[PDB]
């Protein structure tokens, strides 16, 4: 493919967007300006991402291209790449490509980015044996047989219909693999990939992780959203620094106890009641423990370097172990049974404090936390100890704002009334309970929320 | 504005190696206990130029970076996360999110 006469740029590159780009690249003034093959031969790289290109007709004449970026365009047909055999790197993520047959003979490729396209058939990749980076996620691939001969691969991803990982067996050069959001249950083949450093396998159907035992070079592992329970194998992976096991069925954390390089650990939405095994994990800066079965969180006081912690949706009454965590910047503990927040006055670095759906009645200990930027205190609830029924029963309002002022009830049950500080009923007959609600917008520092709740008063 | 958002701080080293896209943090709204939540992001680097440097998986809330970053070119990005129901109704107030590009 060679221009034999001076040709207007827009007669070579028929796409409007590509003609405009080429005009600039070739140092011309108008898209109608003429160029020769000697001009086109000088183009060895092209960064043409994000330009709304629909067609690369004309690229076949850029015979000396070695690196191209056509990512984030509207490409469908990629036929003009067929004979550009000097190409070593293609960025072509986020297009509408289905047919990759034009890539079949680009044997000098070392990098090929094709994620977020409409690819099913990857058979045209089978001879691209020089590839070391290949990205195929967010496509509709089910069969990865074409990958079996790609023995220089170091970085790989694919999706989203793969169940059979057998074609990976000989790709022992693999260092970084992402198999998230496929239909994978059987990861036995991964035991062959002893050079793996990073393995991302979120949103699959994995329950057996014994194949990972000998993958001791792993420093990063994500098994978020599978069917894990027995994590005994993880004790072997002493180089782990980042571990994501959220959205599983894990209860026994003992295998994690020696993983002392861990700086990030995600364990939310599991079946954990015992966190004593986490006690020695002092390099942790991020820990997620939400949606478990926690009550005694005392072992957490050891984790002095935490800056991010989640504890929401548990059975915690006593929050004071977190008060040791002086570096905390973001703390989430909604949906527990905490009433006394006075120990949190010690969290002088806190920015985000999420504590809705607890039993908090008094904001005063929080008054000096002026660096707060995000705050949640909505929908508290508690039940008072029973008091004796009597027709003129009265209880004090205990609900106190950060200013120290009582917050007047929003509503009071059974036609009851309020005169600071007392809520008083006038009951005609015995009733088993009375109640009140409160709802008060409040800001602490720059963090705004509605401090609200419902208070139940049983009557004996 | 916090509402039921649960969001970790976001930082990405420059010159990261693939495979891309790379998971950064998983964003969540605790509104997901009462119905399906769908996530989206807006902002420079998301839906405006440079478009799609950052993306979010609408069902999982996985925020991802799609290409290497360069701190000297752009050192920070300001995005906004959105959380809606299956019926298009916001279940959270949009949350401004800072992305810091590190060493
Ligand atoms: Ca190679
Ligand atoms: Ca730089
Ligand atoms: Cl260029
Ligand atoms: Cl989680």
């Amino acid at each position: 493919a060679t221009i034999t006469q001076d040709t207007p740029i827009n007669q070579i590159f028929t796409d409007t967007a590509l003609a405009e780009k080429m005009k600039t690249v070739l140092g011309k003034t108008n898209v109608t300006d003429t160029v020769s093959q000697t001009d086109l031969d000088q183009v060895t790289t092209l960064q043409a991402d994000r330009l709304g290109i629909k067609s690369i007709d004309g690229v076949e004449y850029l015979n000396n291209l070695t690196q191209i970026n056509f990512s984030n365009n509207q490409l469908t047909d990629i036929t003009p790449l067929k004979n550009l055999t000097k190409l070593v790197d293609i960025l072509m993520n986020n297009n509408q490509i289905a047919d990759i047959t034009p890539l079949a003979n680009l044997t000098n490729l070392t990098g090929l980015t094709l994620f977020n396209n409409q690819i099913t058939d990857i058979d045209p990749l089978k001879n691209l044996t020089n590839l070391n980076r290949l990205e195929l996620s967010s496509n509709t691939i089910s069969d990865i047989s074409a990958l079996s001969g790609l023995t220089s691969l170091q970085q790989l991803n694919f999706g989203n219909q793969v169940t059979d990982l057998k074609p990976l067996a000989n790709l022992t050069t693999l260092e970084r693999l992402d198999i998230s959001s496929n239909k994978v249950s059987d990861i036995s083949v991964l035991a062959k990939l002893t050079n793996l450093e990073s393995l991302i396998a979120t949103n699959n159907q994995i329950s057996d992780i014994t194949p990972l035992g000998i993958l001791t070079n792993l420093d990063e592992l994500s098994l978020n959203g599978n069917q894990l329970k027995d994590i005994g194998t993880l004790a072997s992976l002493t180089n782990l620094t980042d571990l994501d096991l959220a959205n599983n069925q894990i209860s026994n954390l003992a295998p994690l106890s020696g993983l002392t390089k861990l700086t990030e650990l995600k364990l939310g939405a599991n079946q954990i009641s015992n966190i004593s095994p986490l006690a020695g994990l002092t390099a942790l800066t991020n820990l997620e423990l939400n949606e478990n079965q926690l009550e005694d969180i005392s072992p957490i006081s050891n984790l002095k370097n935490l800056t991010y912690l989640t504890l929401y949706f548990n059975n915690i009454s006593d929050i004071s172990p977190v008060s040791s965590l002086t570096k905390l910047q973001r703390l989430f503990f909604s949906n527990n049974k905490v009433s006394d927040v006075s120990s949190l006055a010690n969290l002088t670095n806190i920015n985000w404090l999420s504590a809705g759906h607890n039993q908090i009645s008094d904001l005063t200990p929080l008054a000096n936390l002026t660096r707060i930027t995000q705050l949640g205190l909505n929908d508290q609830a508690w039940t008072n100890a029973p008091v004796n029924y009597k027709a003129n029963v009265s209880i004090p309002n205990t609900v106190k704002n950060v200013t120290g002022a009582l917050i007047a009830p929003a509503t009071i049950s059974d036609g009851g009334s309020y005169t600071e500080p007392d809520i008083t009923w006038n009951l005609p007959s015995y009733t088993n309970e009375v109640s009140y609600t409160f709802s008060q917008p409040v800001t602490i520092g720059k963090g705004t929320t509605t401090f609200s709740g419902t208070v139940t008063q049983p009557l004996k | 504005p916090l509402g039921s958002w649960v969001i970790p701080p976001i930082s990405c080293p420059e010159n990261e190696k693939g495979p891309f896209p790379k998971n950064l943090v998983q964003i969540k709204s605790n509104k997901d206990k009462e119905g399906k939540v769908f996530y989206s992001i807006t902002g420079q680097g998301a839906d405006t130029p440079p478009v799609g440097v950052f993306i979010i998986e609408r069902e999982t809330g996985w925020l991802k970076v799609t290409e290497p970053l360069d701190r000297e070119r752009i050192a920070t990005y300001t995005l906004f996360s959105h959380a809606v129901s299956s019926n298009g109704n916001a279940v959270e107030d949009p949350m401004e999110i800072l992305i810091t590009v590190t060493d």
